[PDB]
């Protein structure tokens, strides 16, 4: 996406927030895909984690 | 009286010949061949159509090896693979952890659109033009039938019997090997049934559409699932089906030859304007009308008043009428170099009438034939300014 | 309603019963003919 | 429930069938000499006729009326 | 769309679906548009039904 | 390894050429092309039949005249006639004397025949030949596969790919127009749909059985009926049907050339044996034994024992095995001079075993490649006498 | 997990790789002749192409 566009609903209002920031998603590979899909090699991506801790 | 004429192939002009029977009075022609649809011979030789990798679903034995067999699908490609604990549902489910065992199928099959957006492979030959011929003729003034190209075939639809070609223009613009999709029709060599290659154009290669049997060449391989999970990796070149859509050549119907028109209908290639048809008429004699009835019409004159040097019917002449009876008067000129608008022109006794006309030459020097009367229409004519709508009434370019 | 593995379900393969199988692209109209394993 | 002609009699010679033959009826007999030069024969045949066909080397075949087409090596 | 991404809402979970697959939009005809629109000519296309008979 | 080989089309007679792959041990083919069925491409033109001049009922108008009219029945002939006094079971009934009028019409029909016996146009193109091609191949023993001639067809029926044609000899027995009659099929310059001059064939041209519309010259006259009695006199042509099955032509597999069959199934001309075709095959690597596992056979002998310089495998030959292992070795003579019955022989450790052959040459000098090992068996052969049977397996006669 | 593009079609000629290739999406092909003349070559490839 061109931009990043964020925001939750409080309940009474939309009260978003938006922002400009260039994304694009290469997955690692020679092949220039433009989303993942569910099969495929596994190979060394760079990416960030679901925890906490 | 059965009137030869050899006559140019162009679809959407008369042709208005002139009966010259030794005897009795003239008669126009007008012959509009209103369609050059052709249909070759042909034969269908595989439909082909994007596969569909409708897997059946695979067999996973717990603890120990399920030896997988050829089943006699079309491209039945099956591989067993070992070494999976396949999550389904509860994590994995059997106990074992290498003696886990999956084996993958997949067989290439028709989609559903294969049935109906498919594409259609043909070997072509020549087969037998046909035509819708108007002719409005004489005072008959219709008949609209349908005709032939071989030339002993008549057609007694009307009153005249009327005899075509055959054709000396025997430029098929069909190729002999021919792909066709809907209505755009390829003139492509198609590899063939029985051998496409994988992503090529035919990597499924079905008889028909009922045909169970096939060839399915599209490189199918299976590969083993991943991280003990319960699926099928099908590794496979998306059809040569998929091409041929966007990545294909231009339809016939945009790079043909000689002016054609296509349908995927009999598979015609309508209104090929080329060449010459050589072509014989037996009139009705009953509509004939006798010498000693139509007015003869010499001591006359002729000669343009505004000659225009083009193809729509621009050009005009007066004719000083010198009749001796009053009546109809069919005209022609013999030569090729004028084609005129009016097959017929009524008459007072010695008036003058104006016809239309259209030439190519500056100096057009043509005889014009009034119901056996000559006269040479000599003058000059002047270019047109707005040439852009569609084809010509005059058709008669030469030395000028 | 039958169950299989989605691929990315929201997180990643988990089994949904809307497991997608058999979409089909492949029509004109913006429309696409899809098969879940759930039977509504 | 249909015709048949009483059997040939075969008789060898030099690259050509003498067919002693003696029909019930009229029968139709013909032959294709099975070179690119067909060289066919046809002749009812009502009276008995000893005929004769000069067969080449690639072969003839011979129909005694609708009993089946023989075929025949003359080398 | 590269994807497809499919999902109901029970009530209490999101709980969607989602795939990899190549989707595109030719009408046909020589206008490579990327949208049907509301006029123009008709002509031949392929396309599903509404139905269930 | 694609084994490439100009091959004679003749049927009934296998052709054991020898794959010589450089690298693994040789296989013998065994190529018996069963069968050679043309089906030509082809147009359903017109069925004829003999007519029916069905009549329809007169009218008998008793006291002045009834106009008849052109009803559009195929050939409706309808003449008016006068001066009847028509006896009708109460002698006459019609009071007046010569305003007694009687119509008679009569129009043509189809038999009830025309729908099963009838004659059958068409203009015939060249089409596509087929194969029904047996290979008993190799070890693999079995294959009887439809195949086509198209130079690039596969058909992948066994396991072997096997590509045939096309052929040279592009004689189609069938002319361009061809009739066809239940089985027996006349190359018969038909005249046409729509012209076929009454008595002569095709009288009545119906496009075919379902086609209410037909073309009719029967040259159908009505005569008025005799003395005053209820009748309709038509006078008539029999059909062109009704001979052109006693005064007819004799039929094409009864005339043809270079030695084909016919039926009326798919209007093919089976076993036309004329000229060769460039047959290649793609063997199944698989089904290749390697070189280091046949035995090798050289430092042998070969001798005709009792050669017989005919057409039936009279020829036999003993060969001084000289092997070093012991089991299977394929054999061919890759010179077309000798034809040899067994593909295959069985060796112990350097024994002899005798095979059986056909040659064409009184000095048979023949190279035997008995599993990559050449050998001249030449020497010298004896006529035979009892030649009245079916064809050879020789086919190789050459200058001698 | 990741991407994988569709197989090659690989197709034989005399010293010569004829190549029909059919990718899902752009694809870096690249080669290396092993020669110590190493002429590799690069080139995304998304529309279908036959190469050498």
């Amino acid at each position: 996406g061109d931009t990043v566009t964020v925001g939750f609903h409080d309940g009474p209002n939309r009260h978003t927030c938006t922002v400009a920031h260039k994304v694009e998603f290469r997955p690692v590979g020679r092949e220039k895909y433009r989303h993942p899909p569910e099969h495929g090699v596994e190979l060394p991506c760079n990416r960030y984690t679901h925890k906490r801790a | 009286y059965e009137h030869t004429a050899v006559m140019p192939n162009k679809v959407g002009i008369p042709y208005k010949a002139l009966v010259e029977r030794p005897g009795y009075a003239p008669v126009h022609l007008q012959i509009q061949l209103v369609n050059t649809r052709i249909i070759p011979s042909t034969n269908l030789e595989y439909i082909t159509c994007k596969y569909k990798t409708k897997v059946p679903s695979p067999v996973v034995k717990c603890c120990g090896a399920t030896q997988c067999t050829s089943k006699p699908h079309p491209d039945y490609q099956c591989q067993v693979f070992t070494g999976v604990y396949p999550f389904m549902w509860g994590g994995a489910y059997c106990f074992c952890d290498t003696e886990n065992t999956q084996m993958s199928e997949a067989y290439v099959e028709r989609s559903e659109e294969c049935s109906i957006d498919h594409a259609k492979a043909y070997k072509v030959h020549t087969g037998t033009v046909q035509a819708m011929v108007n002719i409005t003729y004489g005072s008959v003034s219709w008949r609209s039938a349908d005709v032939y190209v071989n030339g002993e075939t008549p057609a007694k639809i009307g009153d005249a019997k009327l005899i075509i070609g055959p054709l000396s223009s025997a430029w098929s613009p069909f190729d002999n090997k021919v792909v066709v999709y809907g209505h755009e029709v390829y003139n492509y060599d198609f590899p063939e049934y029985g051998t496409g290659k994988a992503g090529s154009f035919g990597d499924l290669q079905s008889r028909t559409s009922t045909s169970n049997d096939l060839y399915a060449n599209t490189n199918l391989k299976l590969q083993r699932p991943q991280a003990g999970i319960v699926h099928t990796p099908f590794t496979q070149a998306p059809s040569g089906f998929e091409r041929w859509k966007r990545d294909k050549g231009a339809p016939l119907n945009d790079v043909a030859p000689f002016g054609c028109s296509i349908a995927l209908e009999p598979l015609r290639a309508e209104n090929c304007a080329v060449g010459s048809i050589p072509i014989s008429i037996d009139i009705p004699d009953a509509a004939f009308t006798r010498i000693s009835e139509t007015p003869t019409v010499s001591d006359l004159e002729c000669k343009i008043t505004e000659c225009t040097y083009a193809s729509d019917f621009g050009g005009i002449a007066t004719v000083a009428y010198k009749s001796s009876k009053a009546g109809n008067c069919p005209i022609h000129s013999p030569s090729g170099v004028a084609v005129i608008k009016e097959n017929d022109v009524t008459l007072a006794e010695s008036g003058s009438f104006t016809f239309h006309f259209s030439t190519a030459n500056i100096h057009p020097a043509f005889k014009l034939q009034v119901c056996t009367s000559a006269v040479t229409c000599k003058g000059d004519c002047k270019p047109p300014k707005d040439h852009i709508v569609d084809y010509p009434a005059q058709h008669t370019e030469s030395f000028t | 309603p039958y169950i299989a593995d989605c691929p990315n379900c929201g997180h990643s393969r988990c089994d949904s019963p809307i497991a997608i199988e058999e979409v089909r692209g492949d029509a004109h109209a913006g429309v696409i003919r899809i098969q879940t394993s759930a039977m509504f | 429930i249909a015709t048949l002609a009483p059997e040939p009699l075969v008789e060898h010679k030099h690259r050509t069938l003498i067919l002693h033959l003696h029909p019930d009826h009229p029968t139709l007999l013909t032959t294709r000499s099975l070179g690119s030069d067909a060289n066919p024969t046809r002749q009812w045949i009502e009276r008995p006729t000893t005929v004769n066909f000069t067969v080449t080397g690639e072969g003839l075949e011979y129909t005694w009326g609708n009993h089946p087409p023989k075929r025949v090596w003359a080398q």
